[PDB]
């Protein structure tokens, strides 16, 4: 199939025609998304298949043939970069200085960019082109825009 | 049943377009992953 490094949209045939349910990173040989895009579901890589190996519907994370392997976090500083996977549309980098959500167990990045459903799993990126969570869970606020949470994972 | 498509590097675009707020948002985070809005 196909094992490069880059980001990949997630696409089903169960709806009509071919439909994007999302977007996710292949580093390392492992295939990082979040869980809402698959519900765990295993993938297909033309002939190759990929199965789940780790998830956590807290997390909203899920990845695929091995351990979750992106480390790198938003320094609380910095402009970031999402790459932008839209339905039917070209990737796009898209700069923005996150927002925080304060939560009662600590502070996390969250990004204030509209995007529809589908796009949920593109990656958010450093300056270093690393990638410090992925977009597509978060909250509607006032406005009725959307702020992601920036989600990662741990690595063992 | 699903599938996927490479559909791009993953690189930082020196001049991206720069877009968006940084609101700072008080929020809960429930069993089920649902972030929900605290006021
Ligand atoms: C534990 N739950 C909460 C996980 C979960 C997540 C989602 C995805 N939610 C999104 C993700 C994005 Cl990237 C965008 C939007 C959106 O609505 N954006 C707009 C601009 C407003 C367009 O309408 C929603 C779906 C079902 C689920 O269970």
């Amino acid at each position: 199939g196909e094992t490069t490094d880059g980001v990949y949209r997630v696409m089903t045939r169960r709806l009509l025609g071919s439909t994007q349910v999302g977007v996710g990173v292949m580093q390392e040989g492992v295939f990082h998304t979040m869980w809402h895009v698959t519900k765990g579901a295993a993938l297909r890589s033309g002939e190759g298949r990929l199965d789940p190996y780790w998830g956590d519907v807290k997390q909203d994370l899920v990845s695929y043939c091995g351990p979750w392997k992106l480390d790198a976090a938003w320094d609380g500083l910095s402009e970031v970069q999402l790459l932008a996977v839209p339905p039917g549309e070209r990737a796009k980098n898209i700069q923005t200085l996150p927002g925080i959500f304060k939560t009662k167990d600590g502070d996390i990045g969250a990004v204030a960019l509209d995007y529809p459903a589908g796009t949920s799993g593109s990656p958010i990126l450093d300056k270093c082109g690393r990638v410090i969570g992925l977009y597509g869970n978060g909250v509607v606020i006032k406005n009725g825009s959307y702020v992601s949470a920036i989600t990662q994972g741990k690595r063992e | 049943d699903m599938y996927i498509e490479r559909a791009g590097d993953i690189t930082w675009e020196k001049d991206a377009e720069v877009t968006g707020n940084s609101p700072r948002l008080d929020v809960a985070l429930d069993e089920s992953g649902d972030f929900s809005l605290v006021e």
